[PDB]
């Protein structure tokens, strides 16, 4: 029925005035009497220096010291940050792997990739070695993202345009978030992990309940796929980064976008996205080989983070944010500070 | 004059080892043995740039310029003829280190424990260039016939140009020495001339060792390119 | 300055480095293939005679093979091919029989002309397989080439239009300088699909060796 | 199942020689540093030998190095323990302790049934002034630990370990560093101190309770044991 | 397609009864948590060697 097209059309201008009508100032002429952050300058604290492929993520584990990283060499790596010791190598199944996690408890960590299975690991076991969990099955495409709600329960993104929410101990899908048109590159929890969202290839981001599994808002203004994507400290925005190569910042409140990070002298994708610990840094990684600092209220780039040789593919900053972990193509994994 | 030469190989020298250490991330082990060679290379072109210390600090520069020729052409002979798991046994992290260094002990020994002149000094220079020249064309004629049957069996661009030009200018600048030794090598009488002109042209190839080993290596040329564009 | 525990947990770190040293090592020494067809194009058939992605190993002449087939991984090609930079080589399956209808050799040139000029497989050589030589042969008789190549000007013979496809096939790469494209008829079933496979792979491994030494 | 059996003793004349054996069973064996630990027959735990994960790094007490040896066969899961030149002050109880260190792990975790040897006839002192003290079910006790050197570390890490030997059995692993639950032990148990003084706190002690508490630091080698503090009543 | 369209027909009208907020109020809000946070970032704000973790 091309009546219901029609209406479809209608509602979205509907709504698109909705949230114009709201636009009366933008957040540039709100922050635009706040002094900027001046210039970060970063130094390579660390260097990890064990993987033998391309890294194609990490995540902090959250007492700010052990972090997991992914690479298709097949192994995934925790990492003591402090001594740069290796706590454990884990030997996947599958060596596509596309996307890592660490149960914010510690005592687990996600795998996932061009298997279409989120592979949970035990990390504390009275045999001494780290043993597969569970293995979950029943997305049709890669592995995006995944990350853990506790030590039960896991959102994991895939390239098969829905996220899903699953019982570890079962095994089962709990819940399926099936309103997005393109593959599902990323994922992020809010603070309260009473929501979470996703950004797609279909160039828009979409707002999830975990407890009723409904894309509660849609967010567009992007002109390529989003391949990354983080939330505010706040919970009350979130931050996406496209093949585009811009960078914008969203409001739940407000339904729109707030400010757009772009430079003419950019011109290429944005893998990775995430902030600081009072939000005032948004940090990208790009496929420049270097990451960039970008003052999140002014939208000025503050910093340039260039140590890698290669695309800078996953990006991460500590719960006490004392310090940034960036993986790239290159087999090394950098802290700064 | 011919001091320009001297010039130009520490130059072309240096740019190699500084390539190296700069993308030393993305240079392998084999270029190992070339910047070996090429340090060694740069000691011997400095000195005649742009004294017994001068004679024997010489001396030790061309030994270890040699020997790094036979360490690349080994080097290369058996990544492309001997099995990956043999390759990777032998050319350790710690092996490479080892066998560089080695190089360079043998060369230090040999030049302090032994008479200068270049008797048992001649007959001994000349056996060893005679090896090392022999070592030198069976690596690098076992690479051009193993890459010969290669194309033979897959068929059913000047190439390996390369290994024509190293070999080539090898024995067109060692040659005149190892003759000279072996000349001094028994009772004859050797002018001043020819003894002088052996040894320009042996010191000239530490000059062209770092283009013979890269002019050709594409990984170079584009590194080379990015800083100079 | 290490405190005991430090020292221990160094020394397990140092193992650890030891076991990814020796994986890597023996990662290096396998060859890696990527099959890759436009559809039922003779990817079944090539898998026999040796869920998402479908890794097959199989050894040959004291070589190791791991090929990866990615036929059912149904999704956004561009956002997860890169995964497959530095493989060894790529096999492409084409149906030399799929001209007539239904276009379907068109489909197969335009995945090859994607997949060969890819940024991301500047330097990794393609082996072409052209399957299905004896119905091609039986279909050449009765159904002229004429369908799928209007411009084509030759005997309608199965030797000249095979000819006539493979050549096409090579000349929709763009860069061939940096990679090369190896073809074979695959339909024998004598163990020679096998054999030229090893072939090939051990050319590239040569080249890359060569590459490597600045030889090239 | 994570049993550690040790096999080997018995009655040996002085000045003779033999091999104690301890078959790993349960667990990542190869991954697992382990210990010798020692205990007279009417004395506290004595720390005798030390071989970490690989063989690499080998240590043993004063009093036994140049006459015992350590060894592990990983493919066989077994641990020895070669015995030279015994002497009457050898006699006593030998027990099989794993240990795994990385960042945030738990040495001395789990320790064997122990094996009985008799023979016929600069270190770090841990003391406990309470060799005993009478408790009863219900109430709170606290057992106290000294050390003659301060086992905090640069790294944060202060190095004590807290175990519990009930009655007929072998020490079982309670605090690590100091402030740390070993796995499958209850909340009542709690440890706090700073460095050369540290308590052992025990809320709402019960049956199951009573034994010798045994503290050791792990700060550096060789490892020392205090006296221990038996509960009773 | 007709299941279809209802479905995404249905998503929208949840989509327009959102309540929302003025820009200049939500900017605000972003302004306001970054400036209680500003000193609790060492990021924004260098530490010296004494406690930062990473030295180097
Ligand atoms: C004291 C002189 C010692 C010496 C003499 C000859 C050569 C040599 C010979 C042939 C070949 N030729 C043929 C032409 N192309 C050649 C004449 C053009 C220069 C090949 O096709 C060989 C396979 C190619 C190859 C070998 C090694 C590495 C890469 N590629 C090249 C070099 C080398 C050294
Ligand atoms: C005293 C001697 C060593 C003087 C120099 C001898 C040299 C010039 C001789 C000895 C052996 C000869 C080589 C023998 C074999 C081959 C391989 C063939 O495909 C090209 C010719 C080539 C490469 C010859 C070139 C000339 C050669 C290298
Ligand atoms: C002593 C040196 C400096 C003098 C020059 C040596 C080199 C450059 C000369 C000597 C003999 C020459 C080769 C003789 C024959 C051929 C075969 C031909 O198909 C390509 C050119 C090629 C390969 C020549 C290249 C240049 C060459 C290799
Ligand atoms: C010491 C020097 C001056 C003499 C020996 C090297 C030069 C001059 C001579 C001797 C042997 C010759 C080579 C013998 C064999 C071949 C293979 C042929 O397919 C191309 C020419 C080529 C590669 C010749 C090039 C010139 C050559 C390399």
């Amino acid at each position: 029925l091309d009546q219901l097209r029609q209406e479809a059309e209608q509602l979205k201008n509907q709504i698109r005035d909705a949230r114009k009508a709201c636009a009366d100032a933008t957040l540039s002429q709100i922050t635009n009497n706040i002094d900027p952050v001046g210039r970060i300058q970063m130094r390579t604290r660390r260097t990890l220096r064990g993987h033998l492929a391309k890294i194609y993520a990490m995540h902090w584990g959250t007492d700010s010291r052990l972090l997991v990283s992914a690479s298709q060499d097949g192994k995934l790596i925790i990492w003591d940050s402090y001594t740069t010791n290796k706590v454990h190598a884990i030997p996947l199944r599958s060596s596509w792997v596309m996307t890592c996690a660490y149960a914010p408890s510690g005592n687990y960590v996600a795998c996932g990739g061009l298997d279409n299975i989120c592979s949970i690991y035990n990390l504390k076991t009275r045999e001494g070695n780290v043993r597969v969990s569970r293995e979950l099955a029943g997305h049709t495409g890669y592995l995006s993202c995944c990350r853990f709600l506790d030590d039960n329960q896991i959102v994991t993104s895939s390239g098969d345009t829905t996220c899903a929410l699953w019982d570890i101990e079962t095994g089962q899908q709990t819940t399926t978030f099936t309103g997005h048109t393109g593959d599902v590159m990323s994922l992020s929890l809010a603070p309260d992990t009473r929501l979470f969202v996703s950004g797609a290839c279909d160039a828009s981001a979409k707002l999830w309940d975990v407890r009723e599994g409904m894309c509660r808002q849609t967010f567009t203004g992007h002109e390529s796929d989003i391949n990354a994507i983080c939330f505010f400290p706040n919970g009350n925005a979130f931050a996406t980064g496209s093949d585009d190569a811009t960078c914008r910042l969203f409001d739940l409140r407000a339904d729109q976008e707030l400010m757009t990070y772009s430079h003419d002298n950019i011109i290429c994708g944005i893998t990775s996205v995430s902030f600081s610990k009072s939000g005032r840094l948004l940090l990208a990684g790009y496929d420049d080989f270097n990451c960039n600092v970008w003052d999140a209220l002014k939208a000025d780039r503050a910093g340039v983070l260039a140590g890698h040789d290669n695309r800078v593919s996953c990006l991460g900053v500590t719960d006490d944010g004392m310090a940034v972990a960036t993986g790239s193509w290159d087999s090394f994994l950098k802290i700064w500070n | 004059l011919y001091s320009g030469l001297a010039i130009g190989g520490t130059l072309a020298n240096g740019m190699v080892i500084y390539l190296v250490s700069s993308f030393r991330k993305l240079q392998t082990t084999s270029n190992a043995f070339i910047v070996n060679g090429c340090a060694a290379d740069l000691s011997v072109c400095a000195l005649w740039m742009p004294r017994l210390l001068r004679g024997g600090l010489l001396g030790l520069g061309l030994t270890v310029s040699l020997l790094s020729h036979c360490l690349v052409a080994l080097n290369r002979y058996l990544l492309i003829t001997r099995a990956p798991a043999t390759y990777q046994a032998l050319y350790q992290r710690r092996h490479t280190a080892g066998m560089l260094a080695l190089s360079w002990a043998l060369a230090l020994g040999l030049v302090l424990l032994l008479p200068p002149w270049a008797h048992y000094p001649a007959l001994l220079a000349a056996a060893a260039l005679l090896a090392q020249t022999a070592l030198l064309l069976h690596c690098y004629l076992g690479i051009v016939r193993r890459v010969r049957v290669s194309v033979k069996r897959v068929s059913v661009r000047l190439s390996g140009l390369s290994v024509l030009l190293l070999c080539c200018v090898f024995l067109l600048a060692t040659q005149p020495l190892v003759w000279v030794s072996l000349a001094s090598g028994f009772s004859l009488p050797v002018p001043w001339g020819v003894q002088a002109a052996s040894w320009l042209l042996c010191c000239a190839l530490s000059a062209l060792n770092p283009l013979l080993y890269t002019w050709r290596n594409e990984e170079f040329r584009r590194s080379v390119r990015s800083v100079l564009p | 300055t290490l405190s005991a525990e430090d020292k221990a947990a160094v020394e397990r770190s140092k193992m650890i480095d030891r076991n990814l040293r020796e994986d890597g090592e023996k990662a290096a020494r396998e060859v890696k293939l990527l099959l890759l067809g436009a559809g039922e194009s003779g990817k079944s058939t090539i898998v026999k005679q040796m869920t998402g992605i479908v890794e097959t190993h199989f050894t040959f002449k004291d070589l190791h093979f791991k090929m990866f087939d990615v036929g059912g991984q149904r999704s956004e090609r561009k956002k997860w091919i890169h995964c497959f930079e530095g493989v060894t080589a790529i096999i492409f399956c084409v149906a030399l029989s799929d001209y007539d209808l239904v276009n379907r050799m068109h489909e197969s040139m335009k995945l090859f002309d994607s997949i060969c000029n890819n940024k991301w497989f500047t330097d990794t050589s393609i082996i072409l397989f052209l399957n299905k030589k004896d119905l091609f042969e039986e279909k050449i008789k009765k159904s002229p080439l004429t369908i799928c190549y209007p411009e084509y000007a030759g005997s309608n013979t199965y030797e000249e239009a095979a000819a006539y496809i493979q050549c096409q096939f090579e000349d929709l790469n763009k860069r061939k300088d940096t990679k090369e494209i190896y073809t074979h008829f695959t339909c024998a079933t004598d163990t020679k699909n096998v054999q030229f496979v090893f072939d090939a792979v051990t050319d590239v491994i040569i080249k890359n060796n060569l590459k490597d030494c600045g030889l090239f | 199942d994570v049993q550690l059996v040790e096999s080997g003793g018995g009655l040996v004349q002085p000045g003779g020689s033999r091999k104690l054996s301890c078959s790993a069973s349960g667990f990542a064996f190869s991954s697992f540093g382990m210990h010798w630990v020692r205990q007279a027959p009417e004395k506290g735990l004595e720390w005798v030998a030390y071989i970490s994960s690989g063989s690499g790094t080998i240590y043993y007490a004063d009093t036994v190095k140049g006459r015992f040896t350590i060894s592990r066969d990983d493919p066989k899961n077994t641990l020895f323990l070669q015995m030279t030149s015994l002497r009457s002050e050898d006699t006593a109880m030998y027990y099989c302790v794993r240990s795994i260190y990385y960042y945030g792990s738990s040495p001395f975790d789990f320790w064997g049934q122990g094996t009985t040897l008799t023979v016929s006839s600069s270190d770090i002192v841990m003391t406990q002034a309470t060799s005993s003290v009478p408790v009863t079910p219900g109430e709170s006790v606290s057992i106290s630990c000294r050390s003659s050197k301060s086992l905090l570390h640069s790294n944060g890490n202060t190095y004590l370990y807290w175990f519990l030997q009930r009655p007929g059995q072998s020490p079982q692993l309670l605090i690590y560093r100091m402030s740390n639950l070993a796995s499958g032990v209850p909340d009542r148990f709690s440890g706090s101190g700073s460095g050369t003084a540290f308590t052992l706190t025990i809320s709402r002690l019960e049956a199951e309770d009573v034994g010798v508490y045994y503290c050791m630091q792990h700060l550096e080698y060789p490892l020392t044991f205090g006296a221990g503090t038996k509960l009773e009543l | 397609s007709i299941a279809q369209a209802r479905k995404l027909v249905e998503q929208l009208k949840m989509e327009a009864n959102i309540d929302r907020i003025k820009v200049s109020k939500a900017a605000a809000d972003l302004m306001a948590y970054c400036e209680a946070h500003a000193k609790e970032d060492p990021l924004l704000t260098p530490v010296p060697a004494s406690e930062n973790p990473f030295r180097e």
